[PDB]
């Protein structure tokens, strides 16, 4: 409808098809960033008027990559260690806070940490 | 000394059997090397499947958990300090002498001197009127010899050698071989 | 009223009851501070600016200590060397590696002063881990990092006496102490974002900023 | 007839925890600080008329001398015994636009005699001549001729002075610190005029100036100071 | 043996009398655990403005814990020998200065029974202790660190 | 001082008869307590009102004419900054620092 290919959105109103080019990424229809350029209007450029569209380097949206992720839950403790799940290969290593009734992403991997006994809370 | 060293104790791919027989007999020098690298010796472990597992090195004294305060060895903020001598201070320590060998007088009547140099005071007009004696052991050295260029590296000399020693072209050739000696 | 005081040899004088840390920068003498801020209040809850008075058997904070006449200093001993590389070690045990992803990067404060005063090396390898804040909420204009802050008080001087807002404070004992506003509510001041000027570490920042630049850029 | 033994295979040395000593690395030129204040003051006193001063730094030795006194100087240097300084390995110069004298021209003489180096400082604006230490070094006749072309300073008596960087017909001297980096015309192809034209510089990415995220605190303190104690001018003894 | 109680004669000895408090330690105790309790008190009962007892003090528990059950390395006596005296002589109130006696005193006198902890406690593991408490195999997954013996001892709760 | 040292530099003329330069010293800024950068004179020259920068439509770089758009030279002295600019022959103007007015602090003024 060029609304939803032109605006940013927390989640996509409809599933995102694989073999559309206009959409911002192969998994994902929106934009993910205010100021990131939509898809289709920087296709529409004299310099793709001869270019197949197809070959042109498409990589998978991270936002919704990173959501599919489930909830990393720890037991007796308020706090979580985070360092990329590489060690030296990783991100620097810190320290989250989980006191609160909410899951906590990672500054780095955005990988989300909470306690167990907020499971419920969470996932409703 | 490098010596002539036999093509067998050479890391390069050599002859077998009566190729090597023929290679003796029709090369000038047998002992050279073809210059292939073995690939039975050369690079076979490459620098991606090392099995060494390398650890950072560390010295105690100053990289070490304890006895390891920095300032104690942080030489970029003691560095040393420009200093530029002035024809007002040559003079000032040619008149009243060096910390090391003090000729300055005592008291209050030490410190009127010091003030005197601390305007501008010619050094020509200071070796003018001075006892020469000064200048033939301040100014200059052993009793009036000039002031040689210092050495960067007192320590380099040299020594001609002959062929025997160094191994380079006989001595009909129109260079020569210096040691360190 | 004029005192002539001595820091590093360098003859000074400033009004009476002024601090040692404000003749030492008529001197043109550079000491560390964190907690101390020319228009605030007087804190020594940082440690940072100690310095040596000459006969004294006790080192004395820059900052609170008035100044006297005939009072030598000395702020480049190896005793003051020591204590700014204690204190940073100290300042930098519990913060969180957070430089890549923290607003103050280019701008920070503990940064430069860690790099000129403290050592090269850390010695922190403790198994059970670094303290771990929530961030606390206090409206759109200021975001909260509370993992980074030094204890400090600048804020807490700032909002309670030159803004007037008394809602901002420190709750807790020891080292369970965090600063905000303990119950879930807004800091509501017309200056309150001039707090993320004086926050020397990224524990308050700029929300409409964040992430949109380093400071070597602009 | 032995096969040749694997390198990798061969027994390599256990070390232990490593020690290293803790030095300052200027205590190691000691005798040479000592050595060149001496032969500094030596050269002062052979030329009051001319040295204005001398600095030392670990084992390099400066003399500072007014333009009308460079060519005495250098003379000294290349033909007293003590100091037979016949090779001038570099002149060159530096912008410093606070002073009134801009320029700095830098001379950097070797003896191979005594394996020894000096250097000579003297000062220039943008219109005040330097003599030129072509007739006295040979060597120097490029680098005077390459410190006019990115500097404009004025070598009075260099044989044949001229660009010798810069294109042909180029407009300023790139090295004084008012000049932009990246100069002020640039070069294309121009297909109507079938040559190369110059035209007004156009960036299609400006230079992006990261210099002003420079530290806002000092990182070197006052240093620790090296002068030897023979050039220490004496305190006087206390009271009786 | 031939102490008398006296603000300069216990001070002469090394030690203070503050409030007359005499605690016996016969040997069938836990010394370096009855020091760990000192730190852990002054950790809690830090008021927590300055900067050195409050992280000082913090760091000194955490060290502490890891010497009542062996999870160290020799050489980190010295480490917490020094950390304590990054607190002395930095704090506006004494109870920095507290805070650092009792570890200093463990150390001084009774530091061979606190490397015996350190070698019994290898021949469990197996392997030595490096610096921090971690092993070879120690490593951070999903939120928390595995494969090592971490020193649960922060009172819980 | 009064050498008209411009006719030799071989800058261009639009230097003098369009551009202005300021001579300034750096302020405080106000998220750092460090006074370093205040200890000296800078000289820079005031923007393109057009031309400055603009967006390259390719990639978004920011193009510019300006080529003294990334010049700032420094000074010890505001005397030497005057010197230098007067020499040649720029179109300039002075920003004097601002001054910090001295009060007294001290830790008893907590409570009274
Ligand atoms: S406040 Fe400073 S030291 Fe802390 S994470 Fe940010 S930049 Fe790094
Ligand atoms: S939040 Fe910032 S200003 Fe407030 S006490 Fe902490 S470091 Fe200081
Ligand atoms: S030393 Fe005293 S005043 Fe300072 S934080 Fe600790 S308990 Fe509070
Ligand atoms: S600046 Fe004085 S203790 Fe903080
Ligand atoms: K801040
Ligand atoms: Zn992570």
């Amino acid at each position: 409808s060029t609304k939803e290919l032109t605006t940013a959105r927390i989640k996509d109103i409809s599933k995102p098809d694989e073999n559309n080019l206009q959409q911002q990424a192969p998994n994902r229809i929106s934009p993910w960033s205010k100021s990131q350029k939509p898809r289709a209007e920087a296709q529409d450029n004299v310099r793709f008027a001869v270019k197949d569209l197809a070959k042109q380097p498409r990589p998978y949206a991270a936002i919704d990559l990173i959501y599919k992720q489930p909830i990393r839950y720890i037991e007796h403790d308020n706090v979580a260690v985070c360092d990329g799940n590489g060690g030296a290969q990783g991100h620097p290593k810190v320290y989250i806070n989980l006191d609160q009734n909410k899951a906590i992403p990672c500054g780095y991997c955005g990988l989300r940490f909470a306690q167990a006994a907020f499971k419920e809370d969470i996932e409703s | 000394s490098g010596g002539p060293v036999p093509v067998f104790k050479k890391y390069t791919t050599g002859s077998k059997g009566i190729w090597e027989k023929i290679r003796q007999l029709l090369t000038l020098v047998p002992n050279r090397s073809t210059g292939n690298p073995l690939v039975k010796n050369y690079r076979v472990p490459p620098p991606g499947s090392q099995t060494l597992k390398y650890k950072d090195p560390v010295t105690i004294p100053a990289g070490d958990i304890v006895k390891n305060q920095y300032y104690d060895r942080d030489h970029r903020r003691n560095y040393p300090r420009l200093v530029a001598f002035d024809q007002t201070k040559v003079s000032g320590l040619l008149t009243l002498g060096s910390a090391q060998n003090p000729r300055i007088s005592v008291g209050e009547k030490g410190q009127k001197e010091l003030a005197v140099f601390d305007q501008s005071v010619s050094l020509s007009s200071t070796l003018a009127t001075i006892d020469p004696k000064v200048v033939k052991s301040e100014l200059l050295a052993e009793g009036g010899s000039p002031v040689v260029a210092p050495s960067l590296n007192k320590k380099m000399k040299f020594r001609l050698t002959e062929e025997s020693e160094h191994g380079m072209y006989p001595e009909d050739y129109p260079i020569r071989i210096f040691a360190q000696n | 009223k004029e005192v002539e005081l001595t820091v590093d040899g360098v003859k000074v004088s400033i009004e009476a009851g002024s601090s040692i840390i404000q003749a030492a920068e008529k001197a043109g003498v550079t000491i560390p501070r964190y907690c101390y801020h020319e228009k605030l209040a007087v804190a020594g809850n940082c440690r940072m600016c100690l310095v040596e008075i000459e006969r004294s058997p006790k080192l004395a904070a820059s900052c609170a200590m008035p100044v006297q006449n005939g009072m030598s200093v000395l702020t480049n001993t190896p005793k003051i060397k020591k204590a700014r590389e204690g204190v940073t070690e100290m300042l930098l045990e519990n913060h969180p590696l957070d430089c890549p992803v923290c607003d103050q990067g280019g701008e920070c404060d503990l940064q430069e002063q860690s790099l000129r005063y403290g050592s090269d090396r850390g010695r922190f390898h403790e198994i059970v881990g670094k303290r771990a804040v929530e961030n606390k909420a206090i409206g759109p204009l200021i975001k909260t990092s509370m993992n980074r802050c030094i204890h400090c008080t600048r804020c807490v001087r700032f909002l309670n006496d030159v803004a007037g807002a008394p809602e901002f404070g420190t709750a807790g004992r020891g080292n369970d102490m965090q600063i905000g506003t303990y119950v879930e509510r807004n800091v509501n001041s017309e200056l309150s974002a001039n707090v993320i000027d004086l926050c020397p570490v990224g524990a308050l920042t700029s929300k409409p900023y964040a992430f949109r630049a380093r400071p070597w850029e602009l | 007839e032995e096969p040749l033994p694997v390198l990798r295979d061969l027994p390599r040395p256990e070390y232990g925890e490593l020690h290293a000593p803790v030095y300052n690395p200027a205590e190691k030129y000691k005798e040479q600080i000592e050595e060149l204040h001496k032969f500094g003051r030596y050269i002062m006193g052979c030329l009051p008329k001319f040295v204005q001063q001398f600095s030392v730094w670990k084992d390099e030795l400066v003399i500072y001398v007014a333009p009308s006194a460079l060519t005495q100087v250098a003379t000294f240097l290349k033909d007293h015994t003590s100091a037979q300084f016949k090779a001038c390995m570099d002149v060159t110069a530096a912008d410093y636009p606070t002073r009134t004298n801009r320029f700095d021209v830098v001379y950097n003489l070797l003896s191979v005699r005594h394996n020894s180096r000096i250097r000579i400082k003297t000062y220039a604006s943008e219109v005040s001549p330097v003599p030129s230490v072509v007739p006295l070094f040979q060597g120097a006749n490029w680098f005077e001729r390459e410190t006019y072309d990115l500097f404009g300073i004025f070598f009075e008596g260099h044989p044949d002075l001229r660009r010798i960087m810069t294109d042909y017909g180029f407009q300023g001297h790139p090295l004084r610190k008012d000049f932009p980096t990246t100069g002020y015309t640039e070069v294309r192809y121009d297909a109507e005029k079938r040559r190369v034209v110059y035209e007004p510089l156009e960036l299609t990415q400006a230079w992006r100036n990261f210099t002003v995220g420079s530290s806002v605190w000092e990182q070197v303190g006052d240093g620790k100071d090296f002068t030897p104690e023979s050039f220490k001018l004496p305190t006087p003894a206390p009271d009786p | 043996e031939d102490v008398l109680m006296d603000f300069d004669a216990l001070k002469d000895v090394g030690s203070g009398l503050g409030t007359a408090a005499v605690i016996v330690l016969n040997k069938q105790t836990d010394i370096i655990r009855a020091i760990q309790r000192f730190s852990a008190f002054y950790k809690h009962e830090s008021c927590g403005q300055c900067t050195p007892c409050r992280e000082g003090t913090t760091y000194l528990q955490r060290m502490m814990d890891r010497f009542v059950t062996g999870q160290a390395k020799e050489k980190e006596i010295d480490l917490i020998y020094e950390l304590s005296k990054e607190i002395e002589g930095h704090t506006i109130c004494a109870l920095g200065d507290a805070a650092a006696w009792p570890v200093q005193g463990l150390i001084k006198s009774f530091r061979p029974e606190m490397v015996e902890r350190i070698k019994q406690y290898e021949a469990k593991l197996g392997e030595s202790v490096s610096y921090g408490g971690w092993t070879s195999k120690g490593k951070v997954l999903d939120g928390k660190v595995v494969s090592n013996p971490i020193p649960h001892d922060a009172h819980h709760h | 001082t009064d050498l008209a040292k411009e006719l030799v530099s071989g800058a261009p003329k639009e230097l003098i008869t369009e551009r202005v330069a300021r001579i300034y010293q750096e302020a405080k800024a106000a998220t750092q307590s460090g006074q370093h950068n205040t200890e000296t004179w800078k000289i820079d020259w005031d923007i393109l009102n057009k031309g400055n920068r603009w967006e390259n439509d390719l990639m978004g770089y920011q193009s510019s004419s300006d080529y003294m758009q990334g010049t700032i030279l420094k000074f010890d002295t505001r005397e030497g900054a005057i010197r230098f600019a007067k020499g040649q022959g720029w179109d300039y103007y002075i920003q004097e620092p601002k001054v910090r007015r001295f009060v007294k602090k001290d830790y008893s003024a907590n409570f009274y």
